């Protein structure tokens, strides 16, 4: 199916005078595979997935050394922030950046990526076009207008269409097992006997990878719309997920009421009811 | 200042007297700066294992708090959280049916 | 492999 590479870079600004904290996760399909931070012992970029592990030395080196000179950007650029914003050092502040590559199930580029927030909220992004960029207020053109000065978007469009594709290419081949693997839903169904007769019935969804799922509850054939309690998806801890899906309106009248489970690694739709 | 969003619940289904695992989930958060507690009897559990930071695609930040327990009939569990965006701590207490 | 960004904000 479709493929993605992604980083998340954040950096924060320590009121303390300090210098910011730095981190850099980098994502291969929604999981991390690399990490770096600048409050580790040694700061340095480091492997997150076990095929990463195949990457040498001068790798390793290479990406620590490129992060360097983003804790530098950072550093620069949330102290200009602070200027257009008429904002205090004394404050704590959030610089966050998304960039990368989505590619199709050939593994042909569908698109380049990258965007900006300044206290959690959009600053600048660079359109789909990866030629002009969009500011999000008058502070943000700031920035839009040194950039179109700078020809920056040039440079994050050769890296975008570039070596972002030419890397997730290679992770994608040496981390064929790893990410090829899903893991199917193990549902259930608990009953919790509620006030007047007014049993609440909650289908269980568990163990299941990736975290897209679908759960619904049907009276005789006819899914449950109003009353349905859905949880949001959670994790598990060990690299699955978690789901609940809760009926209340059924009585002393339960066989009525049935679950179902869409999920792209079960070999068939579940469908159950019970207790 | 957004809002966080907890989710205490175990690893795997209780059974009583089996060791499992703890999961506090606090999502939909900015400033990254929170602090979380897991709470056995209204009393701090020393050895709270934390993941990394992390952002989702919307910006806010989210981590998971996760601690060894064996459930037992008695024994309550709850999470509290403590954030800039909230006048005061917010707690969530361990449900086995949720 | 992450990217070097350009001009500072």
């Amino acid at each position: 199916g479709p493929h993605s590479m992604r980083y998340f870079e954040t950096a924060v600004s320590r009121p303390g005078l300090e210098e910011p904290r730095y981190i850099s996760v980098g994502y291969v399909d929604n999981k991390e595979f690399v990490r770096f931070d600048s409050d580790a012992e040694n700061p340095r970029y480091e492997p997150r997935a076990p095929w990463m592990e195949q990457e040498g030395p001068e790798y390793w080196e290479r990406e620590t050394q490129k992060a360097k000179g983003q804790e530098q950007w950072f550093r620069v650029s949330l102290r200009n922030l602070l200027g257009y914003y008429n904002q205090s050092a004394g404050g704590s502040h959030t610089l966050q950046q998304m960039s990368g590559c989505d590619l199709g199930s050939d593994w042909r580029l569908l698109r380049g990526y990258l965007q900006f927030a300044y206290e959690g909220r959009d600053y600048i992004a660079l359109n789909e076009d990866l030629k002009t960029w969009t500011a999000a207020d008058m502070a943000a053109q700031i920035t839009r207008r040194k950039w179109e000065q700078s020809g920056a978007a040039e440079h994050y469009k050769a890296y975008l269409e570039g070596e972002c594709v030419e890397w997730l290419h290679r992770y994608l081949k040496n981390g064929n097992a790893t990410l090829l693997r899903t893991d199917s839903p193990k549902a259930h169904v608990t009953h919790h006997p509620r006030s007047k007769g007014e049993v609440t019935l909650r289908c269980w969804a568990l163990g299941f990878y990736p975290a897209d799922i679908t759960l619904t509850w049907q009276l005789n054939g006819e899914e449950l719309t109003q009353d349905m309690e859905l949880v949001e998806t959670r994790p598990a801890g060990d690299g699955t997920f978690q789901k609940w899906a809760s009926v209340v309106v059924p009585l002393g009248k339960e066989q009525n009421y049935t679950c179902r489970v869409y999920h792209e690694g079960l070999p068939e739709p579940l469908t159950l009811r019970w207790e | 200042q957004k809002t966080p969003q907890i989710q205490v619940y175990s690893r795997h289904p209780p059974e009583n007297g089996k060791p499992n695992i703890l999961n506090c989930y606090v999502t939909q958060f900015h400033p990254p700066h929170i602090e979380i507690q897991m709470l056995k009897n209204g009393k701090k559990i020393p050895k709270v294992e934390m993941s990394d930071m992390s952002f989702s695609k919307d910006w806010s930040f989210y981590i998971l708090a996760h601690t060894e327990f064996t459930p037992t009939e008695t024994d309550t569990y709850a999470c509290r959280v403590k954030h800039a965006s909230m006048a005061e701590p917010k707690t969530v207490y361990w449900d086995r049916d949720m | 492999a992450s990217n070097e960004n350009w001009e500072t904000m």
